[PDB]
């Protein structure tokens, strides 16, 4: 399965200047688009190649878009504070993500849309794409707004027509990364605390989607309380990196056997020291 | 490619 | 509000002597505002770089900062990370084995 997935984020500053705004978007992990307000010439701008190949027209719109989307979110902003009655005085936040998922026959799974204000769900387009959750009675006065609207019809229309016609037009022209999962590669390093323990750290490097299962057994069984696991994180190149460690007792090496799932092996791998 | 301008809050 | 995690790594097995990438991890935290530098033996780098702000299914909010850097023996490297959640700035100093 694939994703398109948009986040917008508008953060105020008072006393600092206008609210930025910055938005990604995403098609499963790999990043392909950007627009940050506070950049010297703001405009949505190319994070993978396989839409830099659009030309001026597609990138002046989306450029508009991100534009006009920034200054509305000031304005809503302004909106959220007069809902609750805060002060100026105070930052606050508006995020929002949006986006389809495709199943593996390239059709629509689902669509969504959420919005936080604060970090607190604020509201929400439902699963049918005909009408909208609100958290509070200030969302509820949203809610109204878009239903006056007829918006929820505009989200249908994007989420199953537009998201899911282009999530197929990025996933061809960037087939040779997007479709194609890069193993991780794998090894096992010893590192001796003492001359009677030391740590077996298991190392997945360079894959790609950032989805991984790395884990330790001793004689065949789970080690989950005794592993160390750290999160996922990007070597910065479109790849992700992650390793499990365990600490074992001298000579006891043999019984531990670490083992990788991820998408672009063949096969579940087990490795040793 | 992006959701169209989307009435505010 | 969430506190960031914060991990300090290279982009590739550390070769001292061979250009490379220094990254300072930060995520999970709420609200977006932090403050993230990258040290050489105490002094804050100046030409650090960062991903744009994104953030996942809970809200919260992740970032990459990264510098070109030539590691050395003896040049120690580190994250410093300022937050509204935490008392003080957390330093995380560069590993090359973690």
């Amino acid at each position: 399965s694939h994703s398109m997935r948009y986040f917008y984020t508008a953060v105020s500053r008072p006393g600092r200047g206008e609210p930025r705004f910055i938005a990604v978007g995403y098609v499963d992990d790999t990043q392909f688009v950007r627009f940050d307000s506070d950049a010297a010439s703001p405009r949505g701008e190319p994070r993978a190649p396989w839409v830099e190949q659009e030309g001026p027209e597609y990138w002046d719109r989306e450029t508009q878009k991100y534009k006009r989307q920034a200054q509305a979110d000031r304005v809503s902003l302004r909106n959220l504070r007069g809902y609750y009655n805060q002060s100026e005085a105070g930052s606050h936040t508006l995020q929002r993500m949006y986006g389809c998922d495709l199943g593996p026959d390239g059709r629509l799974l689902r669509g969504y849309d959420q919005s936080a204000y604060d970090g607190k769900d604020y509201i929400a387009l439902n699963e049918d794409l005909r009408s909208w959750t609100a958290a509070d009675t200030a969302a509820q006065i949203t809610q109204r707004k878009w239903e006056a609207a007829r918006e929820a019809e505009q989200w249908r229309a994007y989420l199953e027509g537009t998201c899911v016609e282009w999530l197929r037009r990025y996933l061809e022209n960037g087939k040779e990364t997007l479709q194609r999962a890069e193993h991780p590669k794998t090894h096992v390093t010893h590192h001796p605390v003492s001359d009677h323990e030391a740590t077996l750290r298991c190392w997945a490097l360079g894959f790609y989607p950032a989805e991984i299962t790395l884990t330790w057994q001793r004689d065949g069984e789970d080690q989950t309380q005794d592993t160390e696991l750290v999160e996922t994180r990007p070597a910065g190149d479109g790849t992700f990196q992650k390793w499990a460690a365990v600490v074992v007792p001298s000579g006891e090496e043999q019984r531990y056997t670490c083992h990788v799932q991820h998408e672009g092996l063949p096969e579940p791998l087990t490795l040793r020291w | 490619m992006a959701r169209e301008l989307h009435p505010e809050y | 509000q969430r506190t960031p995690k914060i991990q300090v790594y290279s982009r590739h097995p550390a070769e001292n002597g061979k250009s490379n990438f220094l990254n300072c991890y930060v995520s999970g935290f709420h609200p977006s505002d932090i403050e993230v530098d990258l040290l050489k033996n105490g002094e804050r780098i100046e030409k650090v770089e960062h991903s744009d702000l994104s953030f996942s299914g809970d809200w919260s909010f992740y970032l990459l900062y990264y510098t070109e850097f030539t590691p050395t023996e003896k040049d120690e490297y580190a994250c410093r990370v300022n937050h509204v959640t935490l008392s003080q700035p957390k330093i995380v100093k560069w590993d090359r084995d973690m």
